[PDB]
């Protein structure tokens, strides 16, 4: 199969030129179609036959394609850029080809450390036989965290669902935690703990049985 | 004005099998190729292959056609693809698109794309459990109170505190997925802990899949 | 600059395809646009710059080259619209279609041949083309001359050179 290779990931600042990549074997002689994807949204062509620009996109989008590479060069880049970026071929063994895809990160936003929430588990669900440990975690940026749970002071070895972090409203990220324990083993230890990592740096809250 | 209109996203056993249309409008039928593309959830594009309007014909991807019938009905023009034996590895963003008849020609439209859902899950209704204010969750005069939303499925769910008469400081998380295939999601609200002992706080949650509203009032422990 | 049956193919003349007409040049020359035809130029020299040595394609100085027009790409030796690089039509030829906001390279086909839509539209199937040039000089009509249609010579006519008009009975 033809195989088309794009960068996983470029970054760029506000104003400056990113270049989005996809290589081929030859692919000078392809006719190079690339697609844009925000989330949650469909693919939007903007670039085709190399360098035809679709009427409504930017003159900042232009297309190139010559030996082994093909380009997509966005110069004076927005924030509005930000999203996914796919190549595509056809290859003339009769069967479409679309790259793994770019994403295009534009940067300029502040970092910002994740607020930390603890809940315990309450009356209701013990008196269900069941416990649920709650740690939600708003308002940090880069959208990365790491969250590790604690029994008193050492590490849990199972019971833990982790989401992956979402984009805001405020276009920073949330993500949430929960450990599930038996109401024994709620009752047993002295506390938990909720340890979140984010750029190297840790906050952690703490909950004990009331 | 081209339109490509795609059906209602579709939650479905492992076993079953959907069946999903695309609607074209405002152009020759029989002029476009009828694209179908696979993202799965966080993944990228993947070309299942194209239908024929004229002829019927058709144009598998490598082995996606043991699964995957396209058809087309040019009275209605509407091409559809059916999924078949599905298994939860199929649950993806299923999208059609269009391009003129001929050699390389970029896919111009897209429709909306969709969502096909596959879980050995069935619906089930939420535990609705509260999450009372205390002095370790009270920061500054402020106070932090919720709802937990459990073992749900499928999504969605939605969250409004006091039948919507509350919503600054309010933050319902997205849910997690449990490998039991049941949905979790959790709703806090920050207060004004002067407030705790005479405004009463309320999650209103609703699961419209299993018809399930759930009210539950959330009191200092 | 699109080509119709009221254009004047200045130093050419007009043929016509299975779904689109053009100007052909006269004898050794070239296209420099879509209706213009001009002496071509062997050797890209320095006194060559910005001179035709092509169709769609002039000597550019680097330093002295000939590279295709913008909008054009050299595929086998031959300008053709970049959208058509990946386009093969077999019996015809591959044209822009600007029918729709995003262009398209699209085949037109030899007379006696349409594009195939089990073919990805390519000329391998066979089907009729009614001629529609406007042969309005002296003794002259459309006929299916190698492939494609032009206005020549009625039957029994041909071009004597001492006038350029076509003669006989």
């Amino acid at each position: 199969s033809y195989v088309l290779t794009q960068p996983p990931s470029v970054s760029v600042a506000p104003g400056k030129t990113a270049k989005i990549t996809c290589g081929g074997n030859n692919i000078g002689s392809k006719s190079v179609h690339w697609y844009q994807q925000k989330p949650g949204q469909a693919p939007v062509l903007v670039m085709y036959y190399d360098f035809d620009r679709p009427s409504g996109i930017p003159e900042r989008f232009s297309g190139s394609n010559s030996g082994n590479t093909a380009t997509l060069t966005i110069s004076r880049v927005e924030a509005e850029d930000e999203a996914d970026y796919y190549c595509q071929v056809w290859d003339s063994d009769r069967y479409w080809v679309f790259g793994g895809g770019t994403k295009l990160t534009v940067l300029g936003q502040p970092k910002a450390a994740p607020s930390v929430t603890l809940f315990p588990p309450s009356s209701e669900e013990l008196q269900a036989n069941k416990a649920t440990l709650v740690c939600l975690i708003s308002d940090f940026y880069p959208g990365a965290v790491t969250v590790a749970w604690k029994a008193d002071s050492s590490p849990v070895k199972a019971g833990v669902e982790t989401t992956t972090p979402s984009k805001q409203s405020n276009n920073k990220y949330a993500a949430s935690s929960y450990l599930s324990l038996t109401p024994e083993q709620w009752k047993s230890h002295r506390s938990y703990s909720c340890q979140v990592t984010h750029e190297g740096s840790t906050v952690e809250k703490t909950v004990a049985p009331t | 004005q081209v339109q490509l209109v795609q059906s209602g996203p579709e939650v479905k056993k492992p076993g079953a099998s959907v069946k999903v249309s695309c609607k074209a409008s405002g152009y020759t039928f029989t002029d476009y190729y009828i694209h179908w593309v696979r993202q799965a959830p966080g993944q990228g594009l993947e070309w299942m292959g194209w239908i024929n309007p004229n002829s019927g014909g058709t144009n598998y991807a490598q082995n996606f056609q043991d699964w995957v019938t396209m058809t087309r009905d040019t009275s209605i023009t509407t091409a559809y693809m059916e999924l078949s034996s599905l298994r939860s590895d199929d649950t993806a963003v299923y999208y059609c698109a269009r391009d003129r008849i001929t050699t390389a020609a970029p896919f111009d439209y897209w429709g909306q794309g969709t969502l096909v859902t596959v879980s050995s899950a069935s619906t089930k209704g939420p535990s609705v459990f509260p999450l009372a204010p205390s002095s370790k969750s009270t920061s500054g005069g402020t106070a932090a109170l919720g709802c937990l939303v459990k073992d749900y499925f499928p999504e969605p769910v939605t969250v409004s505190w006091n039948s919507g008469a509350l919503t600054s400081g309010v933050h319902t998380f997205p849910a997690v997925l449990q490998s039991s295939g049941l949905y979790s999601l959790s709703s806090v609200v920050t207060v004004p802990s002067s407030s705790l002992g005479t405004q009463t706080y309320i999650c209103n949650v609703n699961h419209k899949p299993s018809n399930t509203k759930v009210d539950k009032k959330v009191e200092p422990k | 600059a699109k080509v119709t049956v009221d254009t004047v193919c200045k130093r050419g003349f007009l043929i016509q395809m299975s779904g689109h007409l053009e100007c052909k040049c006269e004898n050794d020359l070239v296209l420099v646009n879509e209706e213009t035809c001009e002496e071509k130029v062997l050797k890209c020299d320095e006194k060559t710059v910005n001179k035709p040595c092509g169709d769609f394609s002039k000597c550019i100085k680097i330093s002295y080259a000939c590279k295709c027009n913008l909008g054009y790409d050299m595929v086998n030796n031959v300008c053709i619209p970049n959208e058509c690089k990946q386009v093969t039509c077999g019996n015809g030829k591959c044209i822009l279609d600007t029918s729709n906001p995003v262009k398209t390279g699209v085949c037109s086909c030899n007379i006696g041949k349409v594009p195939n839509v089990q073919d990805q539209n390519k000329c391998s199937k066979d089907g009729e083309t009614k001629c529609s040039l406007k042969c309005l000089k002296e003794q002259e009509t459309c006929k299916a001359v190698d492939g494609i249609y032009k206005c020549d010579c009625k039957d029994g006519f041909i071009i004597d050179q001492e006038s350029s008009i076509c003669t006989g009975t």
